[PDB]
């Protein structure tokens, strides 16, 4: 059902538009970068302890040291990447601060499509498409697509609008 | 016809080549490039059996 | 018109990311 | 090549180079006009190769004259129009009257104009009909439709031209006759929002007579 | 070992019983193989040969007398390598470039094994010649090819024509021309127009489609191959049924050939990441930092800051 | 001394700034000719014919298209799965019209990732590191390797491959959910399990560790400047952390050990992603999704309806819309 | 040193003669054993054969390579009049006169005997001065000089000069082997050599050499 | 066209063999080591 949520937000409302949406991913997939980013590094630039090779098993959790090289882990990100991160306080704050972003900035565009004010269709590549016909742009094959959507899966999604389509009506395409 | 052009797609030959002129810069850049590699051996590490690794 | 506004703009952020890459604070020792 | 050299080929060998889209190369047959017989034949593989395609570009530069214009090809090697028959009479003193029904008589191509302007346009000879006598067999053919009646607009909505002929080489025993060939025949329009251009084909052309 | 495995190979295909050819006219049989074709110059083109669409790599081989020629000369080379290995010790520019431990022999095989795998996943996706298609099954472009073939032979015997049928934008319908100036079936079999299959080369001619052989020349078995293989496409689903996803319930269907390629594409990416792995894993060991850095000697507080 | 040994004493030095190495040097041109063939297609394109139906398609910023719209359209159906550089091509107005610069941005930008994670090997072996952030970078390699090589591969055209835009994103993702059904499969929610719990788990360490940070500056300043770079000394409580998590859950989903903690880290959303990465792959070679059409039947025979059976209905109101001047025949799109 | 000594590598490996021949034991290069016949017992009749074989080895290296490389060029992309060395020498008398690399805008030779003549003069100076010892470089040693001739200078230390030597005669003995091939393959079948590689390796079982096996009959 | 095809497998083929004869040249010891 949450499936069928999320193809009701692409065919009717058009939810990919919507930059708080844009937002929103950046901060989900970027949170889910930073993750792997810190843990392929951290038990990577690894201190040495134990004796076999086996390095879960030389760690005591009761410790006044370190257990993975901060300046070695710079070097490495700064060499590679460029900008790289010098400071393990800011670092776990800015993980602490991206995927809530990504969240908040996704929920201002929740409230902003309940109260229908959509990321639907623009001004000038409509108007310029109307008048020029070979213009066919992704966007004016997104809205064409749309269309297709919302006069398609309606009649069975909604039956207390009481509407049956004559199969002329719906858009068919030319026999694909 | 009316243009010109190498027609090359769905041909097979080996490693893409038409003329022979375009075969000789191959061969032209590889033994330059081992040449320098083989005047550059001088200075490395040849041994009988010091060898590198476990 | 506006076409120069977006090149500017995606311009402007390279233009940022090179300044963060080279002319960065040193991250210094002890 | 020619035909039975084009036809020695197999299609692993053709296939990827270019031959296939080309009218066989017809050997000496100059002015053998007095060697031609009477005969209600037929055209085994009337081909025909374009060579340039211009186009009569409207702008003005100069004055009220417009010429025609060199232009580059788009697509890929997608023209040649092959395998074309029909009846093909010759008469008494070289009167041609070829008749053309069947085969792949259309192919769809655009073309730009220096400027940054492209244009689309059929290369269509349907159903040609060509009565003269061996300099300019003249007559009409068809440009049907530029597109289909069930084309999709992009948002879910909705003649005759000239052609001359010519011959140069004739075989004697064989019946393959060369020749040169001009058209000229309009552009397409998107039913009537853009006006039309008018284009001019130059080629050569094969045929084998049966 | 492998070189008699492959004269195992080249001795059942030359002398004992013989290998099903899938080209040999009128319809698929068993033959035996007299003249395999061994010739330096064209057996050592498929391995050069460039990867993509037309030209193919080592999956675009058409000929049992070439695979088996190509076998003499792996039967032939790998003898010749063993007795090379046996006798001969490696050479210092080769004792110097590899790290000589117990893991790193695993890591290179791992690499290897993976391009294996994906060799043999773009092999029985895409080959008709060693994985006929009476056995196994159609292919992705010979489903495309087939249902193009079968609305044609439908449409050639009611009245319409199969050249002038012009089609909704102008294009051919059913007949239009390749990049390359051949001719050849239209609608989206123009991204599959490099098939080449035993019932549709004799229709086939020197620029293509010869339209006086389908005006002519049609095979009852070619209509029956064809009728079969648009109703036994590729077209999968995880719970086994078959066609399209927006399909009923009707057939129970998945074609092998998706099995084999999507099971060997995994399992041979897995091989890879296998060996990303090892091979780092197997030079960290031999180095001496396998089990991380050490606290007094550390290799990054010797060195100048960046700045 | 020698030419040689001078050019690979600078070449794998540790000094220079950005590193280079031995995978660098097809890392730097390659990446830097797909850049640069970038950014000008991303501006002054002429349309493509992405179809083959002789239909151009913008996707410039001078035509008429924002960010948003813009993008680098693929190479034609025509063209098929041929290498088309542009030697091939007949002129320049030529080789942009047949989708050319597709063509060699992803054939250049699959070579110069693949060689940047050999780099991020090759760093980590000069330092004297251990060796396996490549292996966790093999995650969105094979990611960017699926839909830009494998899929095109499988169907058989570089057509459908994605769209190097923005707005092209999606048009290639919602087609591919008519075609496919990508989320009625299992791989697929694996990986939204992935992306899901990546973003949890990093919100949830970044919180318990900035929750027990050592008081060691005032409450004016700012409360980064307690960890002077390189030190030795531990800033966050782990214990007083580990503590808190125990309390707040479970003592015996505990992960006590920081190793045993980032290796979960390091562990989930690679494995998130790489079942994805198999899951294109598969749904390339047309092995579909899922398939509830019809389940639920009645006692006498008729066909009741799910949320299956109205995900049915959305996908034939793409697929009778998807590329729609080109199919004739009734199906293999 | 491997290469020579008393333990160098004998031209029959277990099997040759359990011994070196008594009048020679390594201190030159190149030295395997192979004097069967035993021609140069005396000293100084060896050492006219080693000033000879030199001679002849980096004669023959100039005549492989002056062999081999026309018949790459002409098949290749470029024009030459016959490129095979049979007919190289028949170039003068054909259409104008010698062009070389097929191009008659550089030397387009003619006069047959004035080539000759200026090879004569020439050819004498050159091999006046290996002799005794002229200009750029005096007479010192009549194999392996070393001197401004010489300009890379590789020869300074003795060990890689000694193994550099037993190189150069290595490839020596190699050319003059290759090029009685080419002599006997120039009289058998006629061809170009590189055109007997290309029907060797179109069919290796029967273009062999055997198909030519009864060409000489009585 | 052609001349931009030279040059194409020029640029190519030097760093190619720019990279084989980079790590025939004694990789794995130049690293910190023991
Ligand atoms: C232990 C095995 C072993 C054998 C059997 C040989 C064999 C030989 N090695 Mg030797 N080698 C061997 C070990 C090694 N060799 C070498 C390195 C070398 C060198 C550098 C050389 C040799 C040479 C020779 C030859 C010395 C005698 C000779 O001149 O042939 C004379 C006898 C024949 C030629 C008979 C051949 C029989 C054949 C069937 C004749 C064909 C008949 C035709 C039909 C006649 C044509 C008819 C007429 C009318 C036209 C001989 C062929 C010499 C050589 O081959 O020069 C040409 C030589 O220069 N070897 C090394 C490295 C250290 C070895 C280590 O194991
Ligand atoms: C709920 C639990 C939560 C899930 C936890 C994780 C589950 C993992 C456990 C393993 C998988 C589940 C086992 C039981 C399901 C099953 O298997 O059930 C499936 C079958 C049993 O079902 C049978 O499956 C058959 C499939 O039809 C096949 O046979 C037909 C005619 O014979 C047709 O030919 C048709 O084309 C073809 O699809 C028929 O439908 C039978 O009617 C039906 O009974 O068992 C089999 O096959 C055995 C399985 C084969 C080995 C698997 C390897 C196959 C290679 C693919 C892997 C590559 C990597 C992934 C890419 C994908
Ligand atoms: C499959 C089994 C196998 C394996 C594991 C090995 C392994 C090895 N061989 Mg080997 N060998 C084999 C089969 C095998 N061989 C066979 C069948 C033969 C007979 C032809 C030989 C003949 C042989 C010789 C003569 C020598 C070796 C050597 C070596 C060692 C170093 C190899 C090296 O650095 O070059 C790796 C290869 C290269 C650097 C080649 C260049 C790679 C380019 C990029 C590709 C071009 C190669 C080729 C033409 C491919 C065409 C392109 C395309 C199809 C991909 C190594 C232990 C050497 C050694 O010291 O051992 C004694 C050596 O001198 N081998
Ligand atoms: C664990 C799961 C698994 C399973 C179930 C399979 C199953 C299969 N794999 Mg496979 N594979 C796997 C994992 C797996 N693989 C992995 C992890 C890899 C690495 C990525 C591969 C790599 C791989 C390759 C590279 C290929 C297969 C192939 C195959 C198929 C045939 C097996 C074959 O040809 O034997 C292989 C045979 C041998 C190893 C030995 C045979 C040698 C003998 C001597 C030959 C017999 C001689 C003669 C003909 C018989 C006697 C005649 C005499 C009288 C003369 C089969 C469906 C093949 C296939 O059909 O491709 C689709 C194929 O090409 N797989
Ligand atoms: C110009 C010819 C020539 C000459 C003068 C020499 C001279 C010498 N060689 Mg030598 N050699 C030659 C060509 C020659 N080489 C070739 C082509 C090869 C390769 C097969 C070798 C391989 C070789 C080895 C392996 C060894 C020598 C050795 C020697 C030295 C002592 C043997 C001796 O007395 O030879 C006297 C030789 C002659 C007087 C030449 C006679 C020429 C006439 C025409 C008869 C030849 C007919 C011929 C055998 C027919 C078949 C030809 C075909 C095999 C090419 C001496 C300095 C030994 C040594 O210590 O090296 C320094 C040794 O172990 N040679
Ligand atoms: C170690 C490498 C192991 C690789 C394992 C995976 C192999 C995948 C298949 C590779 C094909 C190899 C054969 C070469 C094909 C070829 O060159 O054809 C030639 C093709 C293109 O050539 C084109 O071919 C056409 C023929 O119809 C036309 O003639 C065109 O004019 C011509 O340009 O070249 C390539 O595209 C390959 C270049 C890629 C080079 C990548 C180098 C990466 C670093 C190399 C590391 C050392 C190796
Ligand atoms: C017609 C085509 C036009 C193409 C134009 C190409 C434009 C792009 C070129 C890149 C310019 C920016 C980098 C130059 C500065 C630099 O070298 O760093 C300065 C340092 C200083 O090094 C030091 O450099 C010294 C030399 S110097 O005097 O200082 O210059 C040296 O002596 C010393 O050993 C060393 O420590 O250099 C290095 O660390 C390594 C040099 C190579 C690294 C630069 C290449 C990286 C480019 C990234 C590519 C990916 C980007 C993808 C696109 C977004
Ligand atoms: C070798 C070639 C490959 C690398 C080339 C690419 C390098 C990319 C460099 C990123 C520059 C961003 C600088 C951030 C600003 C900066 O300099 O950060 C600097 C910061 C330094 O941390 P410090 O420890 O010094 O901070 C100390 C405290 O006092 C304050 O944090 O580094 C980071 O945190 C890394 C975060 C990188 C995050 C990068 C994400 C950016 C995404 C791209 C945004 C632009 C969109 C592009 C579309 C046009
Ligand atoms: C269609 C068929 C396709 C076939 C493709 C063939 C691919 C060939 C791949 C070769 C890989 C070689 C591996 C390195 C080999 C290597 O390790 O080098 C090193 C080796 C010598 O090593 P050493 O340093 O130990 O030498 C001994 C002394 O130096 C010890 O101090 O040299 C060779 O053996 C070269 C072998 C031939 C190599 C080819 C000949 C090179 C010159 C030819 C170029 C002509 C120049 C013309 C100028 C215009
Ligand atoms: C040691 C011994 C020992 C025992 O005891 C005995 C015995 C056995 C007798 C002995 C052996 C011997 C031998 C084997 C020998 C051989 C030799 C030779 C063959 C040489 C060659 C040698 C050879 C040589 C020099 C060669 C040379 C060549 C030349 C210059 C060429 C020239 C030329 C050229 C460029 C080209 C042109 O177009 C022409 C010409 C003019 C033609
Ligand atoms: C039967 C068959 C055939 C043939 C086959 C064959 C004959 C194969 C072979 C193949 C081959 C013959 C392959 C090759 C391989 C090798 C390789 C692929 C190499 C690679 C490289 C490497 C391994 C290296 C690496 C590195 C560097 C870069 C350098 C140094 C060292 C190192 C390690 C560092 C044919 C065609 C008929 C088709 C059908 C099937
Ligand atoms: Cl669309
Ligand atoms: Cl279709
Ligand atoms: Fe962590």
């Amino acid at each position: 059902a949450i499936f069928r949520f999320i193809l009701f937000f692409q065919g009717f409302h058009n939810w990919t538009l919507n930059p708080f949406h844009m937002m929103g991913v950046a901060g989900v997939l970027g949170a889910a970068l930073l993750c792997a980013i810190h843990g392929a590094t951290v038990e990577n630039t690894l201190f040495e302890d134990g004796d076999g090779a086996n390095t879960f098993r030389a760690f005591n959790p009761t410790q006044a040291e370190e257990t993975y090289s901060m300046v070695t882990a710079n070097r490495f990100w700064s060499q590679i990447f460029g900008v790289a991160f010098s400071n393990k306080r800011w670092l776990h704050f800015f993980m602490l601060l991206v995927p809530v972003t990504g969240l908040w900035m996704s929920a201002i565009g929740v409230v902003g499509l309940a109260l229908n004010l959509r990321a639907y269709d623009f001004v000038s590549q409509e108007i310029r498409a109307a008048e020029d016909p070979e213009f066919e742009t992704f966007y004016t094959k997104n809205i064409l697509l749309n269309e297709g959507i919302r006069a398609w899966m309606a009649a069975q999604d909604q039956p207390h609008e009481r509407l049956v389509f004559p199969e002329e009506v719906l858009p068919r395409g030319n026999a694909l | 016809l009316v243009d010109e052009r190498m027609n090359g797609d769905g041909t097979g030959r080996p490693f893409g080549v038409n003329d022979p002129v375009l075969g000789w810069v191959l061969l032209g850049v590889f033994g330059t490039m081992w040449a320098i590699w083989f005047i550059g051996q001088k200075d490395l590490g040849d041994f009988e059996d010091a060898d590198d690794g476990l | 018109m506006e076409a120069l506004v977006y090149t500017f703009l995606l311009v402007g952020t390279l233009g940022i990311i090179f300044f963060s890459i080279f002319f960065r604070d040193p991250p210094r020792m002890i | 090549l020619t035909f039975d050299e084009i036809q020695g080929l197999t299609y692993l060998q053709v296939k990827g180079s270019g031959i296939a889209n080309t009218c066989p190369v017809l050997e000496s047959g100059t002015t053998n006009l007095k060697e031609l017989k009477a005969g209600s034949y037929k055209l085994e593989n009337f081909c025909i190769e374009p060579t340039s395609f211009t186009v009569k570009e409207e702008s003005q530069f100069k004055g009220g004259e417009t010429e025609f214009v060199k232009t580059k090809l788009m697509t890929r090697l997608t023209y040649t129009l092959d395998a074309m028959s029909g009846s093909f009479k010759v008469g008494s003193d070289g009167s041609a009257e070829l008749k053309e029904d069947d085969g792949i008589d259309y192919a769809a191509t655009t073309v730009q104009l220096p400027g940054g302007e492209r244009v689309a346009f059929l290369f269509t000879i349907k159903q040609f009909d060509g009565k003269g006598t061996l300099d300019n067999i003249k007559g009409d053919f068809l440009v049907p439709s530029y597109r289909g009646s069930s084309f999709l607009d992009p948002k879910g909505r909705g003649l005759k031209g000239s052609a001359v002929f010519s011959v140069a080489k004739v075989d004697p025993v064989t019946g393959e006759i060369a020749g040169v060939f001009e058209s000229i025949q309009p552009s397409d329009t998107d039913l009537g929002a853009k006006p039309p251009k008018d284009i001019k084909v130059t080629g050569l052309w094969y045929a084998q007579l049966k | 070992m492998l070189g008699l495995g492959a004269w195992l190979l080249v001795w059942k295909a030359m002398y004992f019983g013989g290998v099903y050819d899938t080209w040999a006219p009128g319809g698929g049989d068993v033959r035996v193989i007299t003249n395999p074709t061994t010739n330096a110059a064209v057996i050592f083109g498929y391995l050069v040969k460039s990867p993509f669409g037309g030209d193919g790599w080592i999956c675009s081989v058409d000929n049992m007398e070439d695979i088996i020629g190509g076998h003499i000369w792996i039967g032939t080379l790998e003898i010749l390598g063993g007795i090379w290995h046996i006798y001969t010790t490696p050479w210092p520019w080769a004792r110097r470039a590899f790290v000589w431990s117990g893991e790193a022999y695993l890591s290179y095989s791992l690499g290897a094994i993976g391009v294996m795998g994906f060799i043999a996943c773009c092999m029985s996706w895409f080959n008709n010649t060693a994985y006929p298609s009476e056995f196994y099954g159609p292919t992705g472009p010979e489903a495309s090819q087939s249902q193009a073939f079968t609305f044609l032979v439908r449409d050639q015997r009611l009245g319409a024509n199969v050249a002038s049928a012009q089609g909704p934008t102008g294009l051919g319908k059913y007949l239009m021309r390749s990049p390359t100036g051949e001719i050849i079936f239209g609608g989206e079999t123009m991204r599959f127009w490099d098939f080449r299959g035993p019932w549709l080369e004799p229709l086939r001619g020197p620029n293509g489609l010869d339209l006086n052989k389908l005006k002519n020349d049609i095979q009852p078995w070619q209509e029956r191959r064809a009728a079969e293989y648009m109703t036994h496409a590729p077209l999968g689903s995880l719970n086994s049924v078959g066609g399209v996803a927006t399909e009923i319930n009707a057939v129970n269907f998945v074609s092998p050939r998706s099995w084999l390629a999507c099971s060997h594409f995994c399992l041979g990416f897995f091989f890879f990441i296998g060996h990303l792995w090892h091979a780092g894993r197997a030079r960290a060991a031999a180095a001496g930092f396998e089990k991380g850095i050490d606290r007094f000697d550390e290799p990054v507080l010797s060195m100048r800051p960046l700045d | 001394s020698s030419l040689w040994a001078r050019f690979c004493e600078w070449i794998t030095s540790t000094e220079n700034r950005l590193y280079i190495g031995w995978f660098g040097v097809i890392m730097i041109p390659c990446l830097l000719t797909a850049t640069s063939v970038f950014i000008i297609a991303f501006i002054a394109a002429p349309p493509v014919d992405i179809d083959g139906i002789r239909e151009p398609v913008s996707g410039s910023l001078l035509y008429g298209n924002n960010i948003i719209t813009g993008a680098v359209i693929p190479t034609s159906n025509a063209i098929g799965l041929h290498f088309y550089p542009i030697w091939e091509a007949a002129s320049l107005d030529e080789w942009l019209y047949n989708g050319g610069p597709y063509q060699l941005i992803v054939c250049h930008f699959l070579l110069g990732v693949y060689c940047y994670m050999g780099r991020e090997w090759e760093l980590s072996f000069r330092l004297g590191m251990r060796p396996w952030i490549a292996v966790a970078y093999s995650a969105p390699v094979a990611a960017a390797s699926a839909v830009f090589l494998v899929y095109p591969i499988g169907q058989g055209s570089f057509s459908d491959g994605m769209p190097l835009g923005i707005s092209g994103t999606f048009n290639f993702m919602i087609v591919f959910q008519a075609e496919h059904n990508i989320l009625m499969h299992p791989f697929h929610m694996l990986g939204v399990a992935g992306v899901f719990g990546g973003s949890l788990f990093s919100a949830m360490h970044g919180s318990l560790v900035t929750s027990s940070l050592i008081r060691e500056t005032t409450e004016n300043e700012s409360a980064n400047e307690g960890y002077r770079f390189g030190q030795e000394e531990e800033t966050y409580n782990i214990v007083a952390a580990h503590g808190y998590f125990g309390r707040l859950i479970f003592q015996y989903a505990s992960f006590n050990n920081s190793r045993s903690l980032h290796f979960f880290l390091a562990a989930w959303p690679v494995i998130g992603i790489w079942f994805t990465a198999l899951g294109l792959s598969t749904m390339a070679f047309n092995l579909n999704g899922f398939n509830f059409n019809q389940s639920v039947v009645d006692s006498q025979g008729r066909v009741l309806n799910t949320w299956a059976d109205i995900i049915n209905r959305a996908n034939l109101g793409m697929e009778v819309m998807h590329e729609r001047n080109a199919h004739n025949f009734p199906l293999d799109l | 040193i491997e290469f020579y000594g008393p333990n160098r590598a004998k031209w029959l490996g277990p099997y040759s003669e359990n011994a070196t021949p008594a009048y020679l034991t390594g201190e030159f290069p190149g030295d395997y054993g192979w004097d069967t016949a035993g021609l140069s017992a005396d000293p100084e009749t060896f050492k006219r054969y080693r000033e000879l074989e030199l001679i002849h080895a980096r004669w023959a290296m100039l005549g492989a390579l002056g062999c081999i490389t026309p018949e790459l060029l002409a098949k290749s992309g470029t024009q030459f009049g016959e490129a095979v060395w049979f007919k190289a020498g028949a170039q003068i008398f054909s259409e104008g006169g010698l062009d070389y690399l097929g191009n008659p805008s550089l030397v387009h030779a003619q006069n047959i005997v004035a080539t000759l003549a200026v090879q004569v003069i020439l050819m004498g100076l050159v091999e006046g001065y290996r002799v005794n010892g002229g200009p750029a470089g005096e007479g010192l040693d009549p194999l392996y000089p070393g001197e401004s001739f010489d300009p890379l200078g590789l020869a300074d230390d003795p060990d890689t000069f000694a193994e550099l030597k037993v190189k150069e005669i290595k490839n020596g003995r190699l050319a003059m082997f290759s090029m009685f091939g080419f002599f006997v393959q120039a009289i058998v079948t006629g061809k170009g050599p590189i055109q007997n590689l290309d029907d060797h390796l179109s069919n290796p079982t029967v273009n062999n050499a055997f198909a030519f096996a009864t060409k000489f009959t009585p | 066209m052609l001349t931009l095809k030279i040059f194409v497998y020029t640029v190519v083929t030097f760093f190619v063999c720019l990279f084989i004869f980079g790590f025939l040249s004694n990789d794995p010891a130049r690293n910190p080591g023991k």
